[PDB]
RNA sequence: AGCGAG
């Protein structure tokens, strides 16, 4: 998550261990601390549980030389990983100008009561959305996500499933009753998620003009229903953003998403942004999976 | 090979029916395993009950509106397409809602016939108006799935009669999310998270005991092949 | 490049502190003239060393008694009781 | 309208600025209302002393900066600016 | 930039230093006057409500 | 090269092609080590120069501000938005209230001025407006809340101990390294902040009047007879390869009414003549606006309130002409 | 690896003693010039602050006498090329209007068309007069050098991307086993044999004897002659050297022949990596911005698998107190740690040692000093004695371990050589056999570098209709804009190579086979092949070879004519709705392995003259904290974290042991003090008559 | 060319005169 | 409704690669349950195989036998491609003793009863006229791929060897699902899983196993109810 | 000195 860094078990008892020393002697798993240092020394295998317990809601700093700007240093709540790497967020890369063919970085570890809340206040990764010197947003999807998202929101004419009209002989045949049937559908052969549909939407507030055509004043959307004539994957897409946010039903370009995400912190809190920025991140790399770019 | 571990199972109720399932801490891989089986089964295997086809009386050649009432024809096919129902029955059972007067038509204002029940006694399926009359004849079979609207092969059969697509499943939406535990401890174990969302028919633990018998089926044809023969047995 | 090999190594200060707290605490538990005999004759109390003649002399006891008590308290001391609390540390 | 704050993101900070005047009035309050309650936890077994809290029930295993913001969340505090 | 320069003028000149940037908080190892370390945020007075004092 | 390299990298360079291509790839790569030293060297030095800018107070109630034009009046009549709008008016405090055909307030004084705000007044058919920048905060101490407008990072009210000077530092010196470096790049930038005079000293009017031109061999005489009338001052041995500039649509041309500042020669000109002869207010708005095209060239975004921290920061003394009789040299 | 040693040799700087410094160094002489072609590897160069001033000699470069570098090229008379190679130098080549090596010629000797390609005197590649031209390249690839001949479709891949791969194929570490490539060129063979590192047989004759450590030939006339194999030795870098036969024990082995593979060499060709079948899909997000997700199939096989020993040198030497002993005797340390080091001391061979075991049992005198009251009163509690002499044992440093391969003693009472003053030298070998983790660095060679994000299951692995797991997954997002599709060009051969071929010939040859050499019509499946640099498969041949890839076991063809294959999914089930680019890309291990690139401090060594402690992982050393990350907390307005860092992380001398005491016994961590470094300054421009005081107020 | 190596079959369309020094 | 069961076939092609037929599933499930049994028998199917392995007049894998063209390291690797099916869970050993020229194969090996060599032919090195290989193999029960476990961890001398373990005894499974997909709508699907073992035990037997272990674990699904 | 990331 935005504000978690995996930490590598070996690099954390050493960072930690004068703070694991004193949890295993006050555990009773040694008897003083020279013993404790001795254990912390041997890696006993008593000495990863309390490490554990040690490292937990203790932010560390993580910094890339160089640091162009502020925000390449931020505070990460770090977790315990296997192996002697440092798992850092695929958002803050661009915050760091981070890519991954050997960028090593450091972690620092504040000790003092006001180094902690500092760095748990002021530099943690999900408050620094925005940068500092434009405002546009930073953590915003990119690359892999990007194309994730644009595939999955694009609509395709002649797809299978789409809507079509025709009387005389049959119903529209083209309309789902929720969601849910929606991707009941796409499940099975029949639908694809990029195909103009018309759903029955009743947990997604509407855009401003029909809404304001159909409801007009006060339309509390998480109990009314209305007709949405959007693909598929634009419903799914606009089930991540909270739920005040109306239907966007646009192909999400990289300008799009970024005029969203500024919208959006613009409007919300800034916990609402980092929730959504990392609800956008997993679909736009399940759906870049799914997309079937490739080069030959 | 005595698996060291006892994989757990417990939930969290969100809504009437709406839960998240979690079994953990499943051996290092099996959470998408038995995650995928579980969606595809949940959702599709569960025996369940859904209206197949309705006649519209006054919508034989268009379509488009029906006199007597507000909402067209697309929006009773939705609103009664999303009607929980539970047939007991073993053929297709035909059913009747008839009601003549300004009002609403909900659902209660049907007639299950014996075998039938309408476990949505208060939804709304249209509005009359202009003194108009609906009289709707459905037809409800049981399934597994969401069978797609099957088109009438036969010219003559019901010109009238409007195939609509069929949630037979009685489970609508499960989404799993298979986080990693303990990835020193035990070596990263995964547990999967199962949301499930159901109509009003089942609730979704049943859904999830059904889909569990289901599976224990074809796997324990695969043991059946040889009895006795190692496996990594719980205990 | 050039390690600075007489810095206070800070593991080895605690250690020493936490090792003359302890040490204070199972003098403590012996007797009180135990606790003197010991602490004067290595001058644990102040950093002056002394041998029996001058604890003798301060408590008006002939050397011997201070000899005798000494010898006392090193065979209690020595007791696995009060052993596992200062080993670890040596 | 968010969804249950995990970890170091818990409580969301802008409903604590909503308590101060600036992040950095939350960081000052937060650290010395933590250094507070390490102090009591400290000096508390040895003849007591005045420093209180928490007013919060702690974790099983919580730090005190977390037990200082949990009780800044809850209004249960008051704090004046130099 | 220039140490040697600078240093001759200030030395030339008896220039004392009242210490107030961030460069020379930094170098002297005290706090610099800038968002926390400012005097207004830096000596906030942190103390229970009396409610709840009263309930605990 | 004018050869050049006739086929794509799908069909396969030939041995020449690619022998060709491979210098200006060695050439990047050269510059680019080059370009993040002169970089890392300016942002160094725009971070030391502003270390004491950093807000104190939350207002100074000044009525001193700058003026932003926002759209342009179009010939025929209708607003068109300004282009470069986004890093110049959004995110600041409006100076003076805004009036619509001498009508009723729009948005008053004491407003972030966002989008909602730009898009009203695009709508009521107003151009400029007065917001408060750091340029004239009328505080000693660094600069204060209101002045300096929204924190783009938090997106909203700077607090009281933030210190803008560095992010503005930061903020003009980490898009180098991607500015492709008269001087139009990073060079330009570098010479922009040192006030150095540029190689391109192309002199600008002193007082209006009508440009007496001629031409010369290995030089011009840009000579203008003011409508003061005065003293008509000339220019120097102003060299031919200059060319002349584009004055408002027609180039310059002999015995045409300038104003007090058009550029006359092509190119840049110094800031401190500008300064000297425009007051601080101009050079100011020269110097923003000259760093703001280099940043936009390239592609890039900076909002106006960090070079203006910078440009603050350079004018902030005075030489003495007269001690008077105390102590000043 | 040899190809490292090779190119280390070829290599011309131009800085130096009486040359260009890096400082003094301008932009004009980094550039490449006209005359480089030929004489110099446009390409293959240092990609950090050197860049220009360190290149590669070409391939077919000689110097002159007098030091110029001449070039060979063929004499063409009358329009008729020859075979006559003279050999010119710069200025020579400015004079002749030189041609190019790939003009068709008429087979008659002369040039089968006007508009022959030439260059001229200033350099300028522009239009030409046809005939008379009096000179001719040799043949292509005459301008890259050695490592950068070793990179198939090299024209398909920008400058930048080549010359990073030329760059990286010099880090590739050497393999347990090592593959040849399926793809590769003619530069392989004649790299591996001319490096060195591989044993070729000085002169004919039948191979009489071979076993793992010698191969004894006895010649065609009498004498016999033993080539002694040089097994698990230790390179400069940490590498393994390991030799081994590849002749049988009646093989008849003519003059130059290779009889013992090196390193990084199969069969005699050199091999730097492995061939691994590859998709080029995004994955999960996984193998994001450059990062690569392998099979555990790579660590389960040990493909992807390398040897690294290390020595460790500790000498007992001559002090003031006396002399060092090297014994089982180390001063109050257990019988434990003193298990497996042997009657004499240095550690047994074979014995597995983690970091902290002890390798050397060394012991120096300490002479008198003054033991504290507490550790008095405790050693007469518990009945010890000082020793006198200190331990200075060597011992495995932090984070390594392995076996011990062999002891290598060195000893004056021997009568060794050793310098003054020292009695004894012992050097361990320690030798681990690291496994392919995340953070390890890989690449191809075509500069598509990237850290290992993840290693799979097999299971969650894709895998193809036939059920064969893919092993590496790249992003299709660094193709195209970094400009090296040079590597799909090979993924696509790759699998052609593997899989075989048949051009149906049934009536007559494909008009895209017509200009195909002879034999390549059909090949085996498996078939190792080679694309020279310049001239090699054109993509209308690649096309066609692809159609034609006779299929693997059954009649079903993985791979359509595009090149693309439908994978299944490894976890959901579902194959992938599109087809997926999947072939097999020859990927080497690159020496930048996260095991020498971790490290961590909380507290060791501080420098001499100022705290701030040692830098280096070497040393236990902490992470520079510079002024720019000092700018960027100034920014983010956290003073205390600042004043922490600077003050009692590094410097503060007092408030430093303070902080680790209050960290250990559970107290607020103290107020920081004046940094150490401060009074050094003061002392310092105090020292240069300048009178600096620190004023109350 | 060199006695005894792998028969690596090459897509060469142009002969060398010299072979590498 | 469906109203048919399920029903399993096997299709022995050779005494390794067979075909189980499973049909009629329901729609969509094909897919998924095929990805089921191939990740519960690519990772999950209990099996044999060599543990540590000790030669005499050797002290580590970093060193040469006199005699042998195949160094230590080289001699693992060839053992490595040994497939071995033991019937007792507690460790086995095995000896393989060779003396002067000759190929040792896997055939030399004398099993003990219970634990056999399926492929004899398999090279493990060539000796000439002054070799000798005597190296003892161990060979325990497990599953999946364990790392070679270290000699200090458990109580062993300074000649053990450790080598890792793959004890899975499966290469290569794949499934091709048969849709029917009629308009009337009576779909169902057909999963064809090829399984192809290593002559350790027939495919039928390690689907069997994998179908216990997934058995086993679905049970728990269902004793929620 | 060579070398890595930007
Ligand atoms: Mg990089
Ligand atoms: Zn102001």
């Amino acid at each position: 998550k935005l504000h978690q860094c995996g930490l590598p078990k070996l690099m954390a008892l050493e960072l930690f261990k004068p703070f694991v020393m004193k949890r295993l002697v006050d555990l009773n798993h040694a008897q003083n601390i020279k013993s404790a240092k001795r254990m912390v020394e041997r890696q006993r295998p008593q000495v990863w549980d309390v490490l554990e317990e040690v490292i937990a809601e203790h932010p560390v700093l993580l910094n890339r030389a160089p640091t162009l700007h502020r925000l390449g240093i931020q505070a990460f709540e770090p977790m315990l990983v296997e192996g002697k790497a440092i798992q850092l967020h695929p958002l803050v890369c661009e915050a760091f100008n981070a890519d991954f063919d050997g960028d090593q970085m450091a972690v620092h570890l504040p000790l003092s009561a006001e180094a902690q809340a500092e760095a748990r206040i002021l530099m943690l990764s999900s408050n620094n959305i925005l940068s500092p010197a434009s405002g546009r947003p930073l953590a915003m999807p990119r690359l892999d996500m990007v194309t994730g998202l644009y595939y999955l929101t694009t609509e395709v004419p002649g797809d299978t499933g789409e809507y079509q009209p025709a009387s005389g002989d049959h119903p529209e045949t083209g309309v789902y009753s929720s969601p849910a049937e929606a991707i009941m559908a796409a499940d099975r052969g029949v639908l694809s998620v990029r195909a103009k549909i018309k759903v029955r939407l009743t947990q997604l507030r509407p855009p401003v003009e029909i809404e304001a055509e159909l409801f007009g004043h006060s339309g509390w959307q998480p109990g009314d229903a209305w007709m949405a004539e959007t693909t598929l994957g634009r419903v799914m897409f606009n089930e991540l953003l909270p739920l005040g946010y109306p239907f966007v039903n646009k192909q999400m370009h990289k300008k799009v998403q970024a005029a969203i995400i500024n919208d959006l912190a613009e409007r919300y809190p800034m916990i609402v942004v980092a929730q959504t920025v990392d609800k956008l991140k997993d679909a736009g790399f399940y759906w870049a999976t799914r997309s079937g770019v490739t080069v030959s | 090979m005595l698996i060291s571990q006892r994989p757990t199972l417990s939930e969290d109720v969100l809504t009437d029916n709406r839960s998240q399932f979690v079994i953990e801490p499943l051996e290092p891989g099996f959470g998408y395993t038995l995650g995928n089986s579980l969606r595809r089964t949940l959702l599709s295997s569960i025996p369940g009950a859904a209206v197949t086809s309705i006649r519209i009386d006054g919508v034989l050649h268009e379509f488009t509106t029906v006199p007597g009432v507000k909402e067209d024809v697309t929006e009773i096919i939705l609103n009664l397409k999303s009607l929980v129902v539970s047939s007991e029955e073993d053929e297709p059972v035909t059913m009747y809602l008839r009601k003549q007067g300004p009002g609403e038509v909900t659902a209660g204002d049907i007639v299950p016939p014996a075998g039938v029940t309408v476990h949505n006694p208060g939804m709304h399926i249209a509005t009359l108006n202009d003194k108009g009359k609906l009289e709707v004849e459905l037809v409800v079979e049981r399934g597994r799935g969401y069978v797609p609207a099957v088109q009438n092969r036969a010219s003559g059969a019901e010109i009238g009669r409007i195939p609509v697509d069929s949630i037979y499943s009685p489970v609508l939406k499960v989404t799993y999310k298979v986080d990693a535990t303990r990835v020193e401890q035990r070596t990263d174990f995964d547990k999967l998270i199962l949301d499930v969302e159901t109509k009003n028919s089942i609730s979704p633990r049943d859904a999830l005991a059904s889909a569990g018998k289901t599976l224990v089926e074809l796997f324990g044809l695969a043991r059946e092949l040889n009895v006795e023969a190692e496996g990594i047995e719980i205990g | 490049f050039i390690e600075d090999s007489e810095a206070v190594v800070a593991v080895d200060a605690v250690s020493f502190t936490l090792l003359q707290d302890q040490l204070q605490s199972v003098l403590d538990t012996l007797s009180e003239r135990e606790a003197g005999v010991v602490r004067l004759r290595f001058g644990l109390t102040d950093g002056q060393p002394r041998t029996l003649d001058e604890i003798g002399q301060v408590y008006g006891v002939t050397r011997e008694r201070i000899r005798q008590i000494e010898s006392k308290t090193m065979s209690k001391l020595r007791h696995p009781s009060r052993s596992q609390v200062l080993r670890d540390y040596l | 309208g968010y969804d249950t704050p995990l970890g170091i993101t818990n409580p969301p900070i802008d409903e604590l600025l909503d308590r101060v005047s600036s992040k950095y009035a939350l960081v000052i309050y937060a650290a010395k209302r933590a250094r507070q309650i390490n102090d009591y936890y400290n000096q508390l077994g040895e003849g007591i002393l005045e420093y209180v809290g928490p007013l919060v029930e702690p974790g099983l295993q919580e730090k005190p900066l977390s037990i200082a913001l949990r009780e800044i969340h809850a209004d249960l505090l008051e704090h004046t600016e130099g | 930039q220039e140490t040697t320069r600078v240093l001759t003028d200030a030395a030339i000149n008896c220039r004392s230093d009242k210490l107030n940037g961030l460069k020379e908080n930094v170098i002297i190892g005290k706090l610099i006057p800038a968002g926390t370390g400012i005097n207004r945020y830096r000596n906030i007075a942190v103390q229970p409500t009396e409610e709840a004092r009263a309930a605990a | 090269i004018p050869r050049p390299v006739k086929s794509s990298f799908r069909e396969g360079l030939t041995v020449l092609e690619y022998f060709i291509n491979t210098h200006g790839a060695r050439k990047g790569l050269a510059d680019t080590a080059l370009r993040t030293a002169d970089s890392g060297y300016l942002t160094r030095r725009l971070v030391d120069v502003s270390q004491d800018v950093i807000v104190r107070e939350h207002d100074c109630q000044t009525e001193r501000g700058i003026v932003v034009e926002l759209a342009e009046r179009a010939p025929d009549g209708t607003l068109i938005r300004d282009p470069y709008i986004e890093t110049s008016a959004y995110a600041r405090t409006l100076g003076t209230d805004a009036v619509d055909e001498a009508g009723n307030v729009i948005v008053e004084r004491g407003q972030d001025l966002g989008d909602p705000e730009i898009d009203a007044l695009l709508a009521a058919g107003i151009t400029q407006v007065k917001v408060r920048s750091v340029l004239t905060c009328a505080t000693s101490t660094g600069v204060c809340a209101t002045c300096y407008g929204r924190s783009m990072a938090t997106g909203k009210l700077v607090d009281i101990g933030e210190a803008v000077g560095i992010v503005a530092a930061q903020s003009i010196g980490e898009p180098g390294t991607q500015l492709t470096m008269i001087t139009g790049g990073l060079p330009r930038v570098q010479e922009l902040f040192e006030a150095r005079v540029p190689r391109g000293k192309a002199p600008i009017a002193d007082v209006t009047g009508r440009v007496r031109l001629e031409d010369g061999e290995r030089f011009y005489k840009i000579t203008i007879v003011p409508d003061d009338g005065g003293e008509e001052v000339v220019y120097d041995k102003i060299s031919k390869r200059q060319r002349l500039r584009v004055f408002k649509e027609r180039v310059l041309s002999d015995g045409d009414h300038v104003e007090v500042g058009q550029q006359l020669m092509e190119g840049s000109a110094d800031p401190h003549e500008v300064l000297r002869v425009q007051g601080p207010r101009e050079v100011q708005i020269h110097l923003v606006r000259e760093v703001q095209e280099v940043y936009r060239a390239q592609g890039v975004s900076i909002h106006d309130k960090h070079i203006e921290v910078i440009v603050r920061q350079m004018l902030r003394r005075v030489t003495i002409i007269d001690s008077g009789s105390t102590e000043f040299l | 690896n040899p190809l490292s040693g090779l190119t280390h040799k070829r290599r011309l700087s131009a800085l130096g003693p009486g040359g260009l410094s890096r400082e003094r160094a301008g932009l004009e002489v980094r550039d490449v010039h006209p005359s480089h072609y030929g004489r110099m590897c446009p390409i293959e160069t240092p990609e950090g602050p050197n860049i220009g001033l360190i290149g590669s000699l070409s391939v077919y470069a000689r110097v002159n006498p007098f030091g110029f570098i001449e070039t060979p090229y063929r004499k063409v008379v009358d329009g008729v090329v020859s075979d006559e190679i003279v050999y010119l130098t710069a200025d020579e080549e400015d004079r002749h209007v030189v041609a190019q090596a790939n003009s068709p010629i008429d087979a008659d000797g002369r040039f089968v068309e006007p508009r022959v390609l030439v260059r001229r005197k200033a350099g300028e590649v522009e239009y030409v007069p046809s005939s008379e031209v009096d000179y001719m390249d040799v043949s292509p690839r005459q301008m890259v050098s050695v490592a950068t001949a070793m990179i198939p479709f090299l024209e398909h891949d920008d400058a930048n991307r080549a010359l990073m791969g030329a760059n990286m194929q010099r880090q590739a570490v050497p393999l347990v086993r090592s593959e040849a490539p399926l793809v590769g060129t003619g530069m392989e063979l004649r790299a591996a044999i001319d490096a060195g590192d591989v044993v070729v047989a000085e002169e004919s004759g039948v191979i009489e004897e071979v076993s793992a450590d010698y191969i004894t030939v006895m010649h065609d006339n009498g004498t016999r002659r033993t080539y002694r194999m040089r097994k698990f030795a230790r390179s400069n870098h940490g590498t393994c050297a390991n030799q081994c036969p590849i002749v049988d024990a009646g093989d008849r082995v003519e003059a130059g022949q290779v009889i013992a593979d090196g390193p990084c060499t199969d069969d005699g060709e050199m091999a730097l990596g492995k061939n691994l079948l590859v998709a080029i899909m995004p994955w999960e997000g996984h193998n994001y911005e450059d990062a690569i997700i392998l099979s555990n199939r790579l660590v389960e096989e040990d493909v992807l698998t390398s040897i690294h020993i290390e020595e460790h040198e500790i000498d007992a030497r001559d002090t003031k107190l006396g002399a060092e002993e090297i014994t089982r005797d180390i001063p109050n340390i257990s019988d434990e740690v003193l298990a497996d080091l042997d009657e004499r001391g240095i550690v047994r061979i074979g014995a597995e040692v983690r970091d902290g075991d002890i390798l050397v049992g060394k012991v120096t005198p300490k002479g008198e000093t003054e033991l504290t009251p507490e550790e008095r009163l405790l050693r007469a509690i518990f009945g010890e004695k000082a020793r006198e002499v200190r331990d200075t044992s060597l011992k495995v440093p932090h984070g390594e371990s392995g076996k011990v391969i062999g002891i290598r003693v060195f000893s004056r009472e021997d009568e060794d050589e050793l310098p003054a003053g020292v009695n004894e030298l012992v050097r361990v070998y320690v030798a681990q056999k690291r496994k392919i983790s995340d953070g390890d660095k890989l690449a191809g060679r075509h500069g598509n570098k990237g850290v290992i994000g993840k290693i799979l299951p097999v299971e969650d692995m894709p895998f193809l209709a036939d059920g064969t797991p893919v092993d590496i997954i790249l992003n299709t997002h660094g193709v195209p804009r970094r400009m090296n599709i040079g590597q799909i060009l090979e993924t696509h051969l790759g699998w052609c190579a593997h899989s075989g071929w048949k051009v149906d010939a049934a009536k007559g040859v494909p008009d895209w086979a017509a200009r195909l050499p002879d034999e390549l019509l059909e090949a085996q499946p498996n078939a190792i092949v080679s694309t020279p640099v310049f001239d090699g498969a054109q993509e209308a041949e690649l096309q066609g070879l692809l159609s034609c890839t006779l299929p693997n076991r059954d009649g079903d063809v993985l791979v359509d004519a595009d090149g693309k294959a439908m994978l299944f999914d490894g976890r959901s089930g579902e194959p992938f709705p599109y087809p997926v680019t999947v072939g097999y890309m020859y990927i080497m291990k690159l020496h930048h392995l996260v095991d020498d690139k971790i490290h961590a401090r909380s507290t060791g060594p501080y420098s001499m003259i100022t705290q701030q402690p040692l830098g280096g992982k070497a040393q236990f050393g902490g992470q520079r904290f510079g002024e720019m990350e000092c700018w960027a907390m100034q920014a983010y307005g956290a003073a205390y974290t600042l004043q922490e860092l600077l003050t009692i992380k590094s410097d503060d001398t007092v408030g430093r042991v303070k902080v680790y005491e209050a960290i250990v016994k559970g107290e607020n961590i103290p107020e920081p003090g004046i940094p150490e470094s401060f009074k050094v300054l003061l002392k310092e421009l105090q020292s240069l008559c300048l009178n600096v005081e620190v004023l109350s107020s | 060319s060199v006695p005894g190596a792998p028969n690596r079959v090459s897509f060469a369309k142009l002969r060398e005169p010299l072979e590498v020094p």
